[PDB]
Formats: structure tokens, C-alpha cells, sequence
């Protein structure tokens, strides 16, 4: 797994339009405070591939990063009249949630910012499927996926799903299945590229790497505990910068070799930065790999 | 130059589909038996759908028929140096005794050596007993100890995996052309099977077998060549043998990890009071790396190195008879509403008649679009399928014939249509 | 077998090395060191039952 | 004792209990996608009104 569980690089917001109720201890994401819609991604025998991978952002971190863009709308009311374009793309979903919850966030089919709200005081039930009326209730969002947001600039728009033998699988549909249809509950992962759909996937292929960028690399203070430090500010070799910083060879090798008029004491990650995932022979990095527990439809006839 | 040799019509059994918005989508499942072809021939393989011009191939090129060796046994070794530490102590001072030094043990660091620490670099503390007195530096006439710490450690830059073979499994370097145009390159051995983008392939018949080679072994090197030992493998590491001081891993030996294995009583100690001079007759694997390095030749085989994949590879003088079955996980082909035009012309011919290599043939292919080109002869027993690009390219496929003297005419047809064509040329023989 | 002498030559026998310090044959009683023998030290091995008393 | 056989009795015969493994879905009647099982209750009964004494 990764040491740094609550510690948040960057900005780490963690709030969607229309449910803006925890942002006193949701933003940032820290030590302390109580956030619903982080606490349940660190639990034990839930979501592991979240622990494996946690120096990277999530999905709504991703969203506040400019990288994740919106649906439309971004929040749909799971209580308004006529119908609600949040109903298709929830039932064909087998996911378990706490009570004493409002709102649940996931992942379209475009790749954008696709969730759910429930007008107060309406909590949900054990699916998620349908609200109902009124401990204390949750002011954020649940997680009803499994996957971490990630910069990369890899396109894959023709590496479109290719899942064979399957009719219509999580969300998408790949043609319109007429004869008969065997309805099963498997899960299958999924991934998503730059400028291109929720592509699923068989089996799931990790690699971890480094890089140059400062977000492989962490640095702490010395003063009179552990005191987080911004460490873009470390200048570049020959370049210009703000506060100094020097560390080991893995640290020294990408800045520069401080020392003496150093004010933190930068290091090296657990092996961060540069996720690729094994896709059609090669390796690219995707932008918000997950593993979900959804329904797939395969064909029969 | 490759080109199909075994062509074949698939069943309608495991062909269908359907036209929906003039866009034929035809679907394959099940399974299909082809025989391979020879080193340098494919086998190709065709499909036809609604129409006669809608018609992809489905190539498979034969690189080379190798036996590929299965590893059992294997590990890491190689030189070493050892180095000796002395550091007399007198009586009486520290660990220094007639009872603590004449039974000390080999796995515990003793207070003059404490100074290093915890390592994972092999090692060993011995005992010995010297003298005492004013004659060699001492206050009391009980005789001194000798604080012995040698550590073995690597002077080379690479490493050298000693493996055997237990079984020749019959690899098949074999690359697969799907419909589109993407060409995914394979291995099949014995009876495995792979994943690809649309079923899974498999061989079902091998070729030849070499057996018995439990008393040989193998050298790999990493990123050099190969070599071979006419020496039956040991389990257990004893002296004189290839391989007295082994490990797991290629770390393990250049920086000398203490997880690998050694035999006991090999660093010979030779004390002198205050001098210590540890010397090991170690073997050095270089030497025969350097004498029995691939390609040697052996009985009537070729044992050379690989083309691929790493491990140890045999190179054959026999035939190609195995047969390889193609299967169908539901994958969808599609296929156009007409396809384009081309006129194809002669360029030359060169090969051989009545033997598995077959004959290659020059046929210049000039078209606009992206399709393919159906030919077949006057009888409807040669039928030969090229893919047609943009621009002139040349192409061609192994043809087979029982007569030096080919003068066949043949029938391309690139979106329905035929015209004529006329090949010559002259094959020799070919056992 | 080869035997050292400390200040005078060498020697050879014409025999196996002894692996066993049996009664009734050369090296049954063996040390560690040249003192452990000449003061008769108890860090040697000897034969079990090898004092006659009469 | 299967569950769908307990209500029959417990009576001195010889017989047996057996559990086989079956398909899933809505194929041949399930409302599950997980396999089925068969409950087999086979017991021995006499044919002939008399014995004998071998």
C-alpha cells in the first residue's frame, strides 16, 4: 500500500456542485476534520485498489485539477418530477452504500462529471437505486467507484471497448441485443484515455514509475511533529525559484544541490507519478483507471 | 516474399450475419482446423461474406522451427574474491581465551569485527589460536587469539545463469494478420494456447521430439550468447563442480547476497601470526563459456541461440507437420458496400516445384483503395488472395506446381469483375 | 597422512586420514592447538573409556 | 438429513443422501446466475416376501 493516507497533494477538494455542505474539513484534505466522501475510501476489505494507489488524486480532485471535465447537468436530482437522467446509468449499477447518505458520484459514459442529489431531508437506501424519507446525515457525496484521477497526455480515442461476446456491459452499449441476453453479476474494470469514452477491459495490468515532475517528490520543514511543505517552490537547475530545498541523489538529481542555504529537507515518493496500464500489447497511461462492481449483459444466442 | 501456401475456404457454420443500413457485419464463432505451413511459406485463410468482392485474409507467417528447452533447475553464479580480515587480540582482553577462540562460531560477529554491522553481503568468523609472550607481542605467556573475518564479494561486471532441460517442448514462432490490417506476433508450443483481439490459437500436432537431456545443462548470459555443457546437473553444491557457490538472482552475485548457497570448509585459511592470506581455487565460468559456447554441433541436431523469446532454442534438418486450429470468440467483421478496382500486372518468378517450400511469384498490384484481390485459375483448384493498398506495390504469394514449365493462366478478380493474366517461369528442384 | 613438527622436518604415513579417534589405533586422542596438547587442555576429543584401572 | 426431506421421517432403512451439482440462470429454472444444487434421497426397500439363510 501507500504510508500517505489522508495527506493530499495539491489542492485536494473533495465537493460537488449542490451538495457544497463539508467543505469546512473537506477543503483541504487533511489529518483531521471529517470528511464522508474520503473516510469510506480508506476502509479495510472496501476498495484496496485505492490503497494501493493513493499519492494520486481522485475522481472529483481531478475534476478541480482541470483535467476531469463536467456533465451536464454535473448534480441530477434524484427526486425531481418527470423522470431524472441520473435513473438509466444508476440501475444498471450493483453497488452498496451506507445509510445516511444524499448524494452518490460516479462515472458516465463520456468521461466527464456525472452524479446524483437528494433534496434534504431525503437519505438513501442500501442500493442507491431510489431515495426515501428520514443518526446524523452525511453533508457530502459516497464513492461508487474504485478509481483515482492522474494527469497524462496519451491518446487512445481507437482503443474503443472490444469486450467480445458481451451485449451491453456496466453503462455503454455496444449494439442493441434483440435475441436473448444473459444477465449475470460479474464485475470488469475500466479505464479512460484522453478525448475517448469509458473503455472496459479484461484484466487489469499496473506499473509504477517516476519521473521529473514535483509531484513525485515531498519535502518537510524542520521547526519545533510533521509539517507538510509546498515543494514546487525548489528551484530548477540554472533556473529561478522560491524557497531552497535539498535531499538525497534521487531528490538532488532532479533539482538543485542546495545544502547549506536549504530551508527543507525534500525526499523521494513510494514510487508515484507515472501510472501506464498494459492495453492492446503496449503501455499507456490512462487518466482515471477503476475497478467497479456494475451488472454485465452477455449474449446467448 | 512470404505469402499463404495452405488456403482454405471456412464453413458456413461458423460464419453469419447480418445487413443493417447496407453494412454487412458478419460474425465468426466456433472453432477451424488449417495446417501450418513450411519455414517461409503462411497459411492463409479467407472469408467470404454476403457477396463475392467482400472477402478478407487471415495470414499466418511461419518464422522458423525451433524446439524450445523447458527449465527446471536453475540458479545464479559466478567469480568471486575473497577477503580476509586480521586483527590478532592478546589473552585475556576482550573474547580473547583458550576456550572462546578454539570453538567460536561461524555465524556470529565477535567485538573486534563489531564495528561493520548488519550486512546482507556472505560472510564467516573464525578462530585460530597463536602464540604468546614477549616473542610476538604480548604481556602474558598464555598464547593470543586470531580474529579471522572473511567476506566473499564479486570482482566481474555480469553473471551467468546455469539452467538445464528437462523436456524439448516444438515452439512455433507464428505471427497472426487479423482483418483490419493489425499483425500480432505469437508462440505455440506443444499443445499452449494464447489471447488475442478475436479467439485463441493453439497447435494440435507437434513435430519430432528430442529426447533424453537430463545430463546436459545450459549457460545464459544476459545480453550476450548462449553455450552449452556436456556435464550432468548436481543439486547439491559441492567442489570441483559447475556451480560450488550459488545464488537466486543477478544481484545476489555481483554484490555476493547472503541468500545464496556455498559449500562449507572451501576459503582456505593459511594464519602467520599477524599475517593472513585466504586462497580459493575457485572455477571460473568464463573459461567454459569461452569453450563450449553455441552454435556446437551435437549428433545430427544444431544447438543454437534464440530468435525471440529468452531460453534455449534447437535448430532442426526435418520438415513442418503440425496442424493448428483457429478459434472464434464472437468477433465481428466487418465488410464494405463494394469494393474498389485494381489491375494487377507480372514481374517474376522464382522458386521450385514438388517440395514444402513451395514458389513465390512477382505480381505488381495497382489499385486506389484499401480491399483485397481473389485469383483463381481454369479449373478452380489455385485460388491466391494479395491485399490491395494504395499506389503500385508488389506482392504474391508460395504457389505449389508439379511442373518446371508453368504456364497457367490465371483469373484476378479486385470487386467482382475478372481479367486475364498470364505467368511464366522456370523451378528447379527442391528436396 | 602428513605430520608437522614445529622446528624439525616433516613426515609421511602410509595410511587414510582418520575420521574416528578409536581405542587401538594412531589418533585417538586429537586437540584444537599446539598448547591445548602440550598442557593438556579439556577443549580435545578422546576416546570415551580409555583410563585402565586396575 | 437434506433440508427438502427432513419432513419425510427417520425410520430404520437403509438409505442415502446425496447432493449433485447443476446449472444456474433462468436455462433451465433459477432465478440465480450461482449453480444449483440436486437433493437426492434414495432409499432401499424389499422386493421378494421371503429370504435366505446363505
Amino acid at each position: 500500500e501507500d504510508p500517505h493516507l489522508r495527506n493530499r497533494p495539491g489542492k485536494g477538494h473533495n465537493y460537488i456542485d449542490g451538495m457544497t455542505q463539508e467543505d469546512a474539513t473537506c477543503k483541504p484534505v487533511t489529518y483531521a476534520g471529517a470528511c464522508s466522501s474520503f473516510d469510506v475510501l480508506l476502509e479495510k476489505g472496501k476498495f484496496p485498489l485505492f490503497q494501493s494507489y493513493a499519492h494520486h488524486r481522485t475522481l472529483l480532485e481531478a475534476v478541480h485539477d482541470t483535467i476531469i471535465a463536467k456533465a451536464d447537468p454535473p448534480s441530477c436530482d434524484l427526486q425531481s418530477a418527470h423522470g431524472n437522467p441520473c435513473m438509466k446509468e444508476k440501475l444498471v449499477m450493483k453497488t452498496h452504500c451506507p445509510n445516511d447518505y444524499q448524494s452518490a458520484h460516479y462515472l458516465n459514459n463520456d468521461g466527464k462529471m456525472a452524479s446524483v442529489k437528494c433534496p434534504p431531508k431525503y437519505e438513501l437506501t442500501e442500493d442507491c437505486n431510489f431515495c426515501r424519507q428520514m443518526a446524523s446525515l452525511k453533508k457530502g457525496s459516497y464513492p461508487l467507484q474504485d478509481l483515482f484521477c492522474q494527469s497524462s497526455e496519451d491518446d487512445g480515442s481507437k482503443l474503443k471497448t472490444k469486450m467480445k461476446g458481451v451485449c451491453e456491459v456496466g453503462v455503454q452499449a455496444l449494439k442493441k441485443c434483440d435475441g436473448q441476453l444473459s444477465t449475470a453479476h460479474e464485475v470488469v474494470p475500466f479505464a479512460v484515455f484522453k478525448n475517448s469514452k469509458k473503455v472496459y477491459l479484461d484484466k487489469l495490468d499496473l506499473k509504477t514509475e517516476e519521473n521529473l515532475l514535483p509531484d513525485s517528490f515531498v519535502c518537510f520543514e524542520h521547526k519545533g511533529e510533521l509539517k507538510s511543505f509546498d515543494i514546487s517552490q525548489c528551484p530548477k537547475i540554472g533556473g529561478h525559484g522560491s524557497k531552497k530545498c535539498t535531499g538525497d541523489a534521487a531528490f538532488c538529481s532532479a533539482y538543485e544541490c542546495t545544502a547549506q542555504y536549504a530551508n527543507a529537507y525534500c525526499s523521494h515518493a513510494n514510487g508515484s507519478g507515472i501510472v501506464q496500464i498494459q492495453v492492446s500489447g503496449v503501455w499507456k497511461k490512462p487518466l482515471c483507471v477503476g475497478y467497479e462492481r456494475v451488472v454485465v449483459k452477455r449474449e446467448l444466442s | 516474399d512470404p505469402g499463404c501456401s495452405e488456403l482454405i475456404q471456412a464453413s458456413s457454420r461458423i460464419t453469419t450475419c447480418s445487413t443493417e443500413g447496407v453494412n454487412t457485419k458478419c460474425r465468426l464463432s466456433g472453432t477451424a482446423l488449417i495446417r501450418a505451413g513450411s519455414v517461409g511459406a503462411e497459411a492463409c485463410l479467407m472469408l467470404k461474406g454476403v457477396k463475392e468482392d467482400q472477402t478478407k485474409f487471415l495470414k499466418i507467417k511461419t518464422v522458423s522451427s525451433e524446439l524450445s528447452c523447458r527449465e527446471g533447475q536453475s540458479y545464479w553464479t559466478g567469480s568471486f574474491s575473497p577477503k580476509c580480515l586480521s586483527s590478532r587480540r592478546c589473552h585475556l582482553v576482550g573474547e580473547c581465551h583458550v576456550n572462546r577462540c578454539l570453538s567460536w562460531r561461524d555465524n556470529e560477529t565477535s567485538a573486534e569485527f563489531s564495528f561493520v554491522g548488519e550486512s546482507t553481503t556472505m560472510r564467516e568468523n573464525k578462530c585460530f589460536e597463536q602464540c604468546g609472550g614477549w616473542g610476538c607481542g604480548c604481556f602474558n605467556v598464555n598464547p593470543s587469539c586470531l580474529f579471522v573475518h572473511t567476506y566473499l564479494q564479486s570482482v566481474r561486471k555480469e553473471a551467468l545463469r546455469v539452467f538445464n532441460c528437462i523436456d524439448w517442448v516444438h515452439k512455433l514462432t507464428l505471427e497472426i494478420t487479423d482483418f483490419d490490417g493489425s499483425v500480432s506476433t505469437i508462440d505455440l508450443g506443444a499443445s499452449s494456447s494464447r489471447f488475442t483481439n478475436w479467439g485463441s490459437v493453439s497447435l494440435s500436432l507437434d513435430a519430432e521430439g528430442i529426447s533424453g537431456s537430463n545430463s546436459f545443462s545450459f549457460i545464459e548470459s544476459p545480453g550476450k550468447g548462449y553455450a552449452i555443457v556436456d556435464e550432468p546437473f548436481s543439486e547439491i553444491p559441492r567442489q570441483g563442480f559447475l556451480g560450488e557457490i550459488r545464488c537466486n538472482s543477478e544481484s545476489s552475485v555481483l554484490s555476493a547476497h547472503e541468500s545464496c548457497l556455498r559449500a562449507p570448509n572451501l576459503i582456505s585459511y593459511k594464519p602467520m601470526i599477524d599475517q593472513l592470506e585466504c586462497t580459493t581455487n575457485l572455477i571460473d565460468p568464463f573459461v567454459v563459456f569461452e569453450r563450449g559456447s553455441l552454435p556446437q554441433t551435437r549428433n545430427d541436431k544444431t544447438f543454437a541461440a534464440s530468435k525471440g523469446n529468452r531460453g534455449v532454442q534447437a535448430f532442426s534438418k526435418g520438415s513442418v507437420q503440425a496442424d493448428l486450429t483457429l478459434m472464434f470468440d464472437n468477433f465481428e467483421v466487418d465488410f464494405v458496400g463494394a469494393a474498389v478496382s485494381c489491375d494487377a500486372a507480372f514481374l517474376n518468378l522464382t522458386g521450385c516445384y514438388s517440395c514444402n517450400a513451395g514458389a513465390r511469384v512477382c505480381l505488381s498490384i495497382t489499385s486506389t483503395g484499401t480491399g483485397s484481390l481473389s485469383a483463381h485459375n481454369k479449373d478452380g483448384s489455385l485460388h491466391i488472395v494479395l491485399p490491395s493498398e494504395n499506389g503500385t506495390k508488389d506482392q504474391c504469394q508460395i504457389l505449389h506446381f508439379t511442373v518446371p514449365e508453368v504456364e497457367e493462366e490465371f483469373m484476378y478478380s479486385c470487386d467482382g469483375d475478372e481479367r486475364p493474366l498470364l505467368v511464366k517461369g522456370t523451378l528447379i528442384a527442391i528436396d
